[PDB]
RNA sequence: AUAGGUUUGGUCCUAGCCUUUCUAUUAGCUCUUAGUAAGAUUACACAUGCAAGCAUCCCCGUUCCAGUGAGUUCACCCUCUAAAUC
């Protein structure tokens, strides 16, 4: 079958696409300061406590799940027209029993109707935060989330903080969740700031909105233009595999197509902007020759 | 009347501000006149009452073009400790109580709008499972009465006694008795 | 029959335990007789006033 | 500064470092040691660094020392059923008797973290109180819901002042 | 602008230093009074000199007229300079117990941004010096020379991470909590690496310090500490 | 702690006084028809049974 | 609130309480009412009873605490 | 739910034996000194009935809770004597011993 | 404490300021005062619409049905809101109030139109 | 405590007292509005009015709530086991 974004595969190339780069993972942060300590350390000491902070990169790197969006919830318990008028406005019942997963948990109106009914998931996601508060999370909607602050948040490029709070705010398969989603990506690829989520935990996703979308022209022409030749290939191989009745996909199989060919293939078979990529991977390999 | 009020953050590019302040923040000169070595702990209220400016103005009330506004970010980066991101306390700047208040507000309101930089957390998801096919949120088989339209139990509805029980209860209550009343409307009262 | 969301409940609780019966969860009154509320109680049990 | 030897064992840091958190069958606990001898350096130092923070985080273990009893030291403890478990320490430093200890009759960090867990649901989030308990005091304090009329004051029509 | 007081010689501003005899000028260094005394008449005046950037000295002068007495402190104080090492040019390398005298002295090692925390004089001698951050506590006999005396010596005799480094032959690593596990090496040997690693003390021997000990635990109440303050 | 006998007494001699003065049906459960109130207490009975 | 002891206020001492007219149909509705109600009532707190009763059960004597006590005096062993 | 007695087991050193069969025992516990953080011998005294009247005083003795306690002070019995006074076995070689030098050699067994 | 006889129920104590009142559902001994000692406190309710027009309660179902299996009563408030909940069937009284506002309201209609 | 003033003809040391900070009560002087919280000094004496009824009679409740701080290691944990709810 098609593979899912969780798979071991598509992990393994989209982590190692992604990279990781110690000093971006764990950039200073602002905050409360207390003294540092120091150590004493040996040159194998040294490698074991980057080997350990490499490890510590790896855990916070780690890929959240890409969902669909959730159906609606639009379910009636009971309706009691005698209950009918007799309320201005609804009740909300949720069951706050602490040992129950938030998606299991009942959340019920009952309506000036008297109808009982299933609450809708904004409603859930309200009272969950409400009884059960999350770190970084807020009841009513933060107004960063609005299309014009949104503009504001790309044009000082901190994308990765969009996504950030993005993240903290919304489930992952919450309608304002892949909205949000969908327009830094789409801001990222109209502008070239892919570099910005590399070494971040959201390149996995970024990269498979985009091979989903077929529009891997630019980050194919930003990994060429930065000699990531091997991230490339492997995001052609990747379009391959998610679109394998694809015309690339066939012109790769007849051509026995591997490494720069794959590219090559590419740009010539389902490439929007098929020149360019031609010209820098030509300018690429001239590069090379001269080095 | 400062001409700056509409474009607040034009005053910190002006040379009239670099005049008087240069690098330094607008704050750095000013020190409070108090008894002792250890100041007290909270700064005046305000620095103008009835429209009458104090003798020794804090740094944001002796300059009239110095507006607290969220748009005016650079103003507001003087008030925030740039190595912790943290508000300083109003002893600290010698900024009035009410000028504190404002700041904060201004600032809050900065980041809110993402004028200004903060430090945001990279947090977990709220959830372990995503799984969304239990029945909380997925949908319960109707019970029979909701598919047949029939209250959820008999007795919601009203039934009219039988004449011989209410000529009963009109004996067990001779002399104490109100109208009877017939069935109800169906249908609330529009 | 069950409340509404007692009973919803019941069926979810099962359809989560795998169990994907469609009978519906049922409440049994048998054992509870409503005794008239003029029924005699235990006189051996009241009180009496006491002497003042 | 302040007195004695090693000042950082009368710290609460080091005296919760210890990672001995004894099985419910244990009642006490007695040291034979000496105080000279080669052969017993790691008991000596067992009953210097390590007791205190044993008894720490077992507060209701009788742990009794014995002193130039025996040519060799031994730990001996006395259990709820009457079952008793000798541990011969001799040659044996202090971090190697912490480990057998711990392995022997200690309790895993599978049932810390549970018991950790469980006292985690005493503590209900939802939950309305005093600071000292709960999180929030009232539902006020949450947003989108009617604020306290200490700072906001409520409209003129919610006020029996003015509804009556 | 006043000193510590408004009618304090402490503190106050005596200007640069004037040129000197050698040919050399101080128009980068800025003095500061520290203690004006009576001598029973003449006077008696500690001042301190420094560039704000490492380079700092104090001195004393004696004269009938409080001028020459300034005059003669600065110029003295300019050609008996000593050189403090800084940390990234705001703090200290460590913290530091002394006692002079009667007079005891710790200082601690802070963060950027957590100001001047000391003894006035202390501030005064730091911003002289260049230094931006630490904490100090003075105590036993708060005498002002004395207590000149006894910082100067201690900061001049810190151990800076590149000295460490090369008496050890190991690399010092520094661990900051807001930068995680990443091991930032701010220090190796010029020669060198020792293979053998420092001894994996299980519990050091320290002389800890009560006040520090009681502070962690949250037994100290003062009502005098952490108190909101102008900006140092 | 110093006992409390006179305590004991006093419960002692009421359970013994409340054993001997019983009051009987016939006193307890008289009515004035008049009045419809009991002579024992002086308390009136509900309107629903007059 | 008062006492045993308190006398009774002069002002009540002539007070009668007389009792609320009823409405027939109204009553009846309402008794038949309350006689379902208070059933299925008794029949959830019994439920609620018989569960409660059965996690304790379970607790102390159930098939999974007995495999978790013997699996630790093995390993004591 | 085997006894009322708050302390089940106990090790103590026999300090009186002028009862009929009755040893005073002296338990001694670590408490933390809230202030100094450090460990201190807080002393207790309890009474062990000793049907045979087989403890001396100095040894050192565990003591088992009763049921219920025998009398107003007594409510623990002499379960063994770990350490008789001058007489001790050394529990890791079993061989007699007279303080840390050994009576009888292990080897000779 | 030791109450002469008495039990388990489970109530609304009442809490907030003044024309601002907050509910906590507490399961506590009848004898105590409303606002004292509880058992446990086993949800809230905020009879104040909300932001969105919403009368928020929260009921901890689980621990309720521990405390009703454990012999607690109900006091009639908490049975009207467990009715408009689900948890229970409607109060009888809740319905007759019903019935009787849709009379009233009748009247009303009625003597409206004899206008 | 980031400390400061004060002993001597003068220096250093030791040592007390006081200053600077934050609360609460009372007193002087002064005092505009709105919301909220809190509110005899006295276990001294109390005018007056209320603070416990319900209910087909029996019973039940008035042993609760509310108040005060005189006295003062009856409050907490374990064992056992009355009364009470289911
Ligand atoms: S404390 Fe919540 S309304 Fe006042
Ligand atoms: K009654
Ligand atoms: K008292
Ligand atoms: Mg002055
Ligand atoms: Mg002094
Ligand atoms: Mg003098
Ligand atoms: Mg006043
Ligand atoms: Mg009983
Ligand atoms: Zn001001």
């Amino acid at each position: 079958k098609k593979p899912t974004f969780m798979d071991e595969e598509v992990q393994s190339i989209l982590t190692k696409m992604t990279g990781l780069n110690l000093q971006k993972t764990f950039k200073p942060a602002i905050q409360e300061l207390k003294p540092p300590t120091y150590k004493l350390m040996t040159q194998a000491q040294l490698e074991e406590a980057t080997r350990q902070a490499v490890e510590a990169a790896k855990v916070r790197l780690k890929m959240p799940p890409v969902l669909e969006e959730r159906v609606p919830i639009n379910d009636v318990l009971a309706e009691d027209k005698i209950l009918e008028g007799t309320e201005t406005t609804k009740y909300v019942f949720t069951d706050i029993s602490y040992s129950i997963p938030h998606r299991e948990r009942f959340i019920v109106v009952r309506e000036p109707s008297g109808t009982l009914r299933k609450a809708s998931w904004e409603e859930r996601d309200r009272m969950i935060q409400v009884y059960f508060p999350k770190e970084g999370r807020k009841i009513l909607t933060p107004i960063i989330f609005k299309e014009e602050n949104l503009r504001t948040m790309y044009s000082q490029d901190r994308h990765v903080d969009v996504l950030n709070l993005c993240f903290a705010q919304f489930e992952p398969d919450s309608t304002e969740y892949i909205k949000v989603h969908h327009k830094t990506y789409e801001d990222i690829d109209k502008r070239g700031k892919y570099d910005l989520l590399r070494s971040t935990r959201y390149f996995g996703g970024m990269v498979w909105y985009f091979v989903n979308n077929k529009k891997i022209d630019g980050l194919l022409i930003d990994q060429i233009q930065r000699d990531l030749i091997d991230d490339a290939t492997n995001l052609v191989q990747l379009y391959h595999v998610l679109h394998p009745d694809g015309q690339s996909a066939q012109g790769a199989k007849d051509q026995a197509a591997e490494g720069i060919n794959l590219i090559k293939v590419f740009a010539k078979t389902e490439a929007q902007k098929g020149a360019y990529i031609e010209l820098t991977l030509q300018t690429y390999q001239e590069a090379l020759s001269r080095h | 009347i400062s001409p700056y009020k509409d474009e607040p953050w034009k005053y910190l590019e002006s040379e009239e501000y670099q005049e008087r302040y240069g690098s330094r923040p607008v704050w750095a000169d000013y020190r409070r006149n108090h008894k002792g070595g250890v100041p007290p702990q909270r700064t005046r209220k305000t620095c103008i009452r009835r429209n009458k400016v104090v003798g020794n103005p804090c740094p944001i009330c002796r300059d009239h073009k110095l507006h607290v506004d969220f748009r005016n970010v650079k103003l507001l980066e003087q008030f925030v400790c740039a190595h912790t991101g943290i508000i300083f306390y109003a002893p600290y700047t010698g900024v009035c109580v009410k000028q504190h208040k404002r700041l904060t507000q201004a600032i809050q309101k900065a980041r809110d709008h993402g004028l200004l930089i903060y430090h945001i957390p990279q947090v977990e998801p709220r959830d372990l499972d995503f799984s969304t096919s239990h029945g909380a949120v997925s949908a319960t088989p109707p019970a029979p009465t909701l598919v047949s339209g029939d209250p959820w139990y008999p007795w919601y509805n009203w039934k009219q006694p039988p004449e011989r029980e209410l000529s009963r209860l009109r004996r067990l209550y001779q002399g104490h008795l109100q109208e009877e009343s017939g069935p109800p409307p169906e249908s609330m009262p529009k | 029959p069950y409340p509404p969301l007692l009973r919803a409940m019941i069926i979810a609780e099962r359809q989560k335990n795998g169990d994907t019966s469609t009978e519906e969860p049922m409440l049994n009154v048998q054992r509870i007789r409503m005794e008239p509320w003029d029924y005699p109680a235990k006189q051996e049990d009241k009180g009496r006033a006491k002497g003042t | 500064p302040m007195k004695g030897r090693f000042p950082i064992r009368r710290t609460l840091q080091y005296l919760s470092q210890g990672n001995v958190v004894f099985k419910d069958s244990v009642k006490v606990m007695t040291v034979n040691y000496n105080t000279h001898g080669e052969l017993g350096e790691g008991a000596r130092k067992f009953v210097f660094f390590n007791i205190p923070q044993i008894q720490y985080k077992n507060p209701w273990v009788q742990i009794m020392m014995f002193k130039n009893m025996t040519p060799s030291p031994f730990l001996r403890f006395y259990l709820d059923s009457g079952e008793q478990v000798l541990v011969d320490v001799e040659t044996k430093s202090n971090k190697e008797i912490m480990e057998h200890i711990r392995k022997i009759l200690g309790k895993n960090e599978e049932t810390l973290r549970e018991e950790e867990e469980e006292k985690k649901q005493l503590s209900h989030p939802a939950n309305f109180g005093p600071r000292k308990y709960c999180l929030r005091e009232c539902i006020c304090e949450v947003e989108g819901q009617v604020p306290c009329p200490s700072l906001v004051p409520l409209p003129k029509e919610m006020r029996g002042k003015y509804k009556a | 602008e006043r000193g510590w007081s408004g009618n304090s010689w402490g503190g106050i501003s005596l200007g640069p230093p004037d040129p000197g005899p050698c040919g050399e000028t101080y128009e980068d260094f800025d003095t500061r009074i520290l203690e004006v005394r009576n001598v029973f008449k003449s006077i008696r005046v500690l001042v301190a000199v420094g560039n704000g950037k490492g380079a700092a000295g104090f001195s004393i002068g004696k004269a009938t007229d409080r001028m020459d007495a300034f005059r003669k402190a600065k110029n003295r104080a300019v050609h008996h300079l000593h050189y403090i090492e800084r940390y990234e040019d705001h703090t200290i390398f460590h913290d530091i117990s002394l006692r002079f005298k009667r007079t005891h002295i710790k200082m601690k090692k802070q963060p950027k941004g957590y100001g001047l925390r000391c003894h006035r004089a202390i501030i005064t001698i730091c911003r002289l010096i260049g230094i931006k951050d630490m904490y100090a506590k003075v105590s036993g006999s708060i005498n002002m020379l004395s207590l000149t005396q006894g910082l100067f010596r201690g900061l001049s005799r810190q151990e800076t991470h590149q000295q460490l480094a090369d008496k050890k032959g190991l690399h010092v690593v520094e661990i900051r909590e807001e930068c995680g596990p990443l091991p930032i090496v701010v220090a190796s040997p010029r020669g060198p690496l020792r293979k053998d690693p420092e001894p994996e003390d299980e519990v050091p021997d320290v002389k800890l310090d009560w006040e520090d000990v009681k502070t962690a635990q949250g037994m100290k109440r003062s009502v005098w500490s952490n108190l909101k303050r102008a900006a140092t | 702690v110093r006992p409390r006998l006179i305590a004991e007494l006093a419960r002692r001699v009421r359970a013994l006084r409340e054993q001997l003065n019983r009051p009987r049906d016939s006193q307890l459960y008289a009515v004035d028809y008049e009045t419809l109130t009991r002579p024992f207490s002086g308390r009136r009975l509900p309107v629903r049974a007059w | 609130r008062k006492t045993r002891h308190d006398p009774l206020a002069k002002s009540k001492i002539e007070r009668v309480n007389m009792p609320p007219a009823v409405d027939p149909a109204e009553f009846f509705v309402l008794m038949e009412r309350y006689q379902h109600y208070r059933q299925t009532v008794r029949a959830l707190r019994m439920e609620f009873v018989s569960e409660v009763q059965r996690k304790v059960h379970e607790a102390r004597a159930g098939v999974l605490a007995e495999r978790k006590a013997l699996k630790d005096a093995a390993e004591h062993r | 739910v085997r006894s009322s007695v708050h302390a089940r087991w106990i090790v103590g050193k026999v300090i009186g034996t002028k009862m009929q069969k009755t040893a005073k025992v002296r338990v001694t516990r670590l408490v933390l000194d809230p202030y100094l953080l450090k460990y201190f011998n807080k002393r207790k005294t309890y009474f062990a009935h000793d049907a045979l009247q087989q403890c001396t005083v100095g040894d050192i003795v565990l003591l088992r809770a009763l049921p219920v306690p025998r009398a107003k002070h007594v409510k623990h019995e002499l379960a063994e004597i770990v350490f008789k006074v001058g007489k001790v076995i050394d529990p890791v070689t079993g061989k007699p011993c007279a303080g840390t030098t050994y009576l009888e050699s292990p080897l000779s067994s | 404490k030791a109450y002469r006889g008495g039990h388990l129920t489970i109530r609304l104590a009442l809490g907030g300021c003044t024309n601002r009142p907050f509910y906590r559902i507490v399961a506590a001994h009848n004898k105590c005062p409303r606002d004292g000692r509880f058992v446990e406190q086993l949800g809230s309710y905020d009879p104040l619409p909300n932001s969105h027009g919403e009368k928020l309660v929260a009921l901890n179902l689980d621990r309720i049905r521990h405390w009703i299996g454990c012999g607690a009563h109900l006091s009639k408030p908490m049975e009207k809101l467990l009715g408009l909940a689900g948890f229970f069937p409607l109060h009888p009284m809740m319905i007759t109030n019903a019935e009787r506002l849709r009379r009233k309201r009748a009247r009303e209609v009625l003597l409206a139109s004899q206008k």
